RNA sequence: UGUGGACCCGCCCCUUGGGGUGUGUCCAAAGGGCUUUGCCCGCUUCCGGAUGGGCCCGCGUCCCAUCAGCUAGUUGGUGGGGUAAUGGCCCACCAAGGCGACGACGGGUAGCCGGUCUGAGAGGAUGGCCGGCCACAGGGGCACUGAGACACGGGCCCCACUCCUACGGGAGGCAGCAGUUAGGAAUCUUCCGCAAUGGGCGCAAGCCUGACGGAGCGACGCCGCUUGGAGGAAGAAGCCCUUCGGGGUGUAAACUCCUGAACCCGGGACGAAACCCCCGACGAGGGGACUGACGGUACCGGGGUAAUAGCGCCGGCCAACUCCGUGCCAGCAGCCGCGGUAAUACGGAGGGCGCGAGCGUUACCCGGAUUCACUGGGCGUAAAGGGCGUGUAGGCGGCCUGGGGCGUCCCAUGUGAAAG
């Protein structure tokens, strides 16, 4: 079966395609706990349909590109900029962890 | 083509083929499609050729072609055996 | 707030038992219920009870020991000598039917909540179930 | 440390240091004695100790130790070592295989011949 | 036979009588009657406390000088009874015990053992009616060891059947006298063994 | 010639480029042999199968953060080129994207796996025979031919190296089997055979095959086997102790009898029955003929000789003690430690212990080591609480009810090749 992934939308920066953020719960192998870990997939939308923000399904797919190998299937959930802004702190803070610091 | 022969699987001087299914460019101890068989020339048990005639015939069916002692010992365990 | 409510029962337990107490109020929870509901059946406790400390509900847990002993130091044998947490928070541990300990060859149980409901390692094996290994008592 | 702890970071393997760099793992390396010299042992024991700077096929100038009741060896002696602390000489670390190219058996030897490496005595 | 060397200077150092030479050792000549010290100049001192390690050692020794196996070969036969479903210490004797070398000795067609490794590695037995020269071969329960047709009457084993006109032969062995024919019934039991050897001790030592 | 097939446009079902359909266009072929009208071997197109492959994706795959930022075909779009086929694979124009603390980028190391060693396990270590995949063929590029190659024993060019050379110009490529040389502690025959198994071509007869089947060398490993067996003194001789009475090596030896490795003689294999040919129909089936490198080997039978034993250890750990010699020397030593004139620790001897065609050494891996601790450790003084706060990401999260069912649990099923 072409697998299926569902993720939250996090760019619309290009054309006819979207970001999407898809994570996985799994127990580590050694120690255990269940530990989180995501993968962004780029995923192709032809019609510039679906925006920032949108829970989608992915599906795998013939090549679009480079990069894309995921068209967009179906729209699951609407709108949540929670799971965006999350996102979007997280590579903000990137700007603090070099050489330098102070206010970001 | 895709062959039906025998794979060597004794030892020195102890020789036991194996009567496998492969394409005919593997190496001939490499690996096969499917067994189906054995032989021990040296009779050495009261067993010693086993054939399965079933999947015998379906290799053959899609144009396996045995080796000339293949389907020596194939024919012996009345694979071609049509009456 | 208490980080595991399920360990800091455990826990009360047997902080009472190892000074022999009569009984002892655990803050109320289906689930903590769920859990005295089998240590009273299988012999740990005497029972357990929906008291009331003050406005909001507790679990009164009444506390079984041994008989008296003779020799320097009579203080009877507890029933409950061990009793510790197996799954915690940011390490929960899941086992499959097929590895559900054997708690002290069996004078002992294990307990673990499944989606059949909160039962014992024997419980589960009949029932042919793993789910997560909450805490061995024996 | 915490679970989470250990998820993060994580443990260590360790690492092992060769006590003997006779390069290219070998169990004896080839070598040009360059120095026979004699060495103060130390600590509690007072004595003369037979020594040889040995420089290797390995590219290294090591001293190696040489076992026995005397020697033959000389400022040009090829030779062949083999590991093995001294306990008494401080930075002596591998052995000179005695019986090997220049170096001699251990003459008139009867016991524990192999190491030594002196033949075994006719009799008839 | 193998090991080849004094032997009773064994039967000595063990403290027990091993019986590695069939007749004599039956004789007030075994040196363990009238001389029952270990061997060499220290041989009449007192002893020492024998370490633990110590104790496990001779066990095996004397287990294993008693059957005249080699180490190699004895090691890889407690080795296999390990493996071996059942019981670690009665199955070890077994293996042993099934040895033709010692099948034969036990059945008396030898003497003693070191004669019945002669016996087999110059072709005298049968196994099943067929020359097996090999003392280790393994008998198996229902094998039939004979004394070879063409053999059947040497100085030797003419006087050593001889004595087995009237003597009894283990429980796990039949033996027939005449036709010189003999059978594996049965692995041995370990209490059918009267061996001088705690085996247990002997597994503690392979286990160090 | 159009069975059929390709392509453009339209319609139909399907749903990515799957399957049908209607015009229009476009595309086939090879002959050979005969015990010659009748079969054998070939050819052409299409559909289907079998095998073998391309590409794409989820997850997994070492160390350094004393590498923290990276990217411009970069990231996406449209159109085209290219291919068997997707694709920034390549190209033009446009948009300004893409990746990173869940470690980007860089640096180091490394073929991966099935497996192998170790471990109670969880783990640790490894990827050598064998089997699978990958990559490479003196170093670097490149295409051509073809079902397939960017092609080890095909082509082109540049580079480095060797050899021929009439000075212009040529010829090579053992990481195929043997073999030589160099390096190294160290690693084999320039062997026999196509008898078997397998491969290529051939209608077949057959030809080719350093694949392969064997032999050779090396105690390198595993297993098996011998150097004898039974008798034999109050107990030789020599050697060694001693309290001078003795005690030890020691049933050991001698010697008596018995068996009979080696060695000689005779018989002598299995692996091989197909291809082929005859009858039947060139099918099923039956009949016959040929063929063995190993090798006069294995195995059998007759004859028959008492016929190699080493190596390490003996203070404790650790199985095994006595004399002499040496005098902090000579030396031993894995760690503790021995030797300074009575050394069971050095060297010899007698004796003893352990293994034994081997015994030791060195090297390396796992173990013991819960000594990187998930199982399974710690931080007042043993090493270890950050000088203190504020707070980002992240981790964690009270009681009751309902939905979903991501984790978790259960059943059925597919997969988990062979070898191990
Ligand atoms: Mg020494
Ligand atoms: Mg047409
Ligand atoms: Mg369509
Ligand atoms: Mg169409
Ligand atoms: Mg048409
Ligand atoms: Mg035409
Ligand atoms: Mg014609
Ligand atoms: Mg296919
Ligand atoms: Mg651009
Ligand atoms: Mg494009
Ligand atoms: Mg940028
Ligand atoms: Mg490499
Ligand atoms: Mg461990
Ligand atoms: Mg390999
Ligand atoms: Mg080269
Ligand atoms: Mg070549
Ligand atoms: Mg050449
Ligand atoms: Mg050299
Ligand atoms: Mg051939
Ligand atoms: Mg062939
Ligand atoms: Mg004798
Ligand atoms: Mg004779
Ligand atoms: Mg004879
Ligand atoms: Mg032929
Ligand atoms: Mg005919
Ligand atoms: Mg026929
Ligand atoms: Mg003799
Ligand atoms: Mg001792
Ligand atoms: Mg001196
Ligand atoms: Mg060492
Ligand atoms: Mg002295
Ligand atoms: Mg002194
Ligand atoms: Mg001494
Ligand atoms: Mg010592
Ligand atoms: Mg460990
Ligand atoms: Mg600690
Ligand atoms: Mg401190
Ligand atoms: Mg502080
Ligand atoms: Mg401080
Ligand atoms: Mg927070
Ligand atoms: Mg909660
Ligand atoms: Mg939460
Ligand atoms: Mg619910
Ligand atoms: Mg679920
Ligand atoms: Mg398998
Ligand atoms: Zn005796």
């Amino acid at each position: 079966p072409k697998k299926v992934l569902t993720g939250v939308v996090v760019s619309d920066k290009m054309q006819k395609t979207v970001t999407v953020l898809v994570e996985r719960q799994f127990p580590h192998p050694l120690y255990g706990k269940v530990i989180k870990r995501s993968k962004k997939y780029l995923a192709h939308d032809p019609e510039e349909k679906y925006k920032l923000g949108d829970v989608v399904e992915i599906i795998e797919s013939r090549p679009i590109s480079k990069r894309k190998r995921f068209r967009v299937l179906r729209l699951v959930e609407s709108g949540r900029m929670d799971l965006v802004e999350k996102y979007l702190i997280r590579r903000q803070n990137y700007q603090s962890l070099s050489k330098r610091g102070g206010k970001a | 083509m895709v062959k039906i022969r025998l794979a060597r699987f004794g030892s020195k001087h102890n020789p036991h083929y194996r009567i496998v299914v492969t394409d005919a460019r593997r190496k001939r101890d490499g690996k096969y499609i499917e067994k189906i068989g054995y032989y021990d020339p040296r009779k050495t048990t009261p067993d010693w050729l086993k054939v399965d005639v079933e999947r015998a015939r379906y290799w053959l069916s899609v144009g396996a072609q045995p080796t000339d002692t293949a389907r020596r010992l194939l024919r012996q365990a009345g694979v071609f055996r049509q009456e | 707030m208490l980080t595991d409510p399920i360990a800091d029962m455990l826990t009360r337990i047997r902080n009472a038992t190892r000074v022999y107490k009569e009984s002892t109020d655990v803050p109320a929870s289906r689930f903590k219920e769920e859990i005295l509901r089998i240590l009273a059946r299988e012999g740990f406790i005497k029972g357990y009870e929906r008291v009331d400390v003050d406005g909001k509900p507790y679990l009164r847990v009444y506390l079984k020991y041994g008989p008296r002993r003779q020799g320097p130091d009579p203080r009877p044998e507890q029933v409950i000598h061990h009793i510790r947490r197996i799954s915690k928070p940011g390490r929960r541990v899941y086992v499959g039917v097929k590895e559900i300990p054997r708690v002290r060859r069996g004078l002992g149980i294990a307990i673990l909540s499944t989606s059949k409901g909160v039962l014992t390692d024997r419980e589960a094996r009949k029932l042919g179930v793993g789910g997560e290994l909450i805490c061995e008592v024996w | 440390p915490t679970i989470n702890q250990l998820v993060r970071k994580g443990r260590e393997k360790v690492r092992k240091k060769s006590k003997v760099p006779a390069l290219k793992g070998a169990p004896f390396r080839r070598g040009v004695c360059t120095v026979v010299r004699t060495v103060t042992p130390k600590k509690p024991n007072s004595a003369l100790r037979k020594v040889a700077k040995v420089r290797l096929t390995s590219g290294y100038e090591v001293t190696a130790y040489i076992p026995g009741e005397g020697h033959n060896l000389q400022e040009h002696s090829v030779v062949l070592i083999r590991g093995g602390r001294v306990k008494d000489l401080p930075g002596v670390r591998y052995h000179i295989v005695r019986g090997v190219y220049d170096a001699a058996g251990v003459k008139d030897r009867k016991k524990s011949r192999s190491k030594y490496g002196t033949k075994k005595p006719k009799e008839a | 036979g193998r090991y080849i060397g004094p032997v009773c200077r064994l039967c000595r150092r063990e403290g027990v009588k091993l019986y590695l030479k069939g007749e004599r050792c039956y004789s007030p000549k075994c040196a363990m009657e009238r001389r029952p010290y270990p061997p060499g100049q220290h041989g009449q001192k007192r002893a020492r406390r024998p370490s633990d390690y110590a104790v496990r050692l001779r066990e095996k020794q004397k287990l294993r000088r008693i059957y005249g196996i080699s180490e190699r070969q004895f090691r890889n036969l407690f080795e296999e009874a390990s493996k071996k479903k059942g019981v670690t210490g009665s199955v070890f004797l077994g293996l042993l015990e099934s040895r033709l070398d010692n099948v034969v000795y036990r059945l008396g067609f030898a003497v003693s053992r070191r004669q019945a490794r002669q016996l087999v590695r110059h072709g005298h037995i049968t196994v099943n009616g067929r020359r097996v020269d090999l003392p280790s071969y393994r008998v198996r329960p229902g094998d039939e060891i004979a004394v070879a047709e063409k053999s059947r009457n040497l100085e030797l084993i003419r006087q050593n059947l001889e004595a087995m006109k009237g003597r009894k032969v283990g429980p796990w062995l039949s033996l027939d006298v005449e036709g010189m024919k003999g059978k594996f019934l049965r692995l041995p039991d370990r209490e059918d063994l009267a061996l001088p050897v705690n085996e247990q001790l002997v597994i503690e030592f392979y286990s160090r």
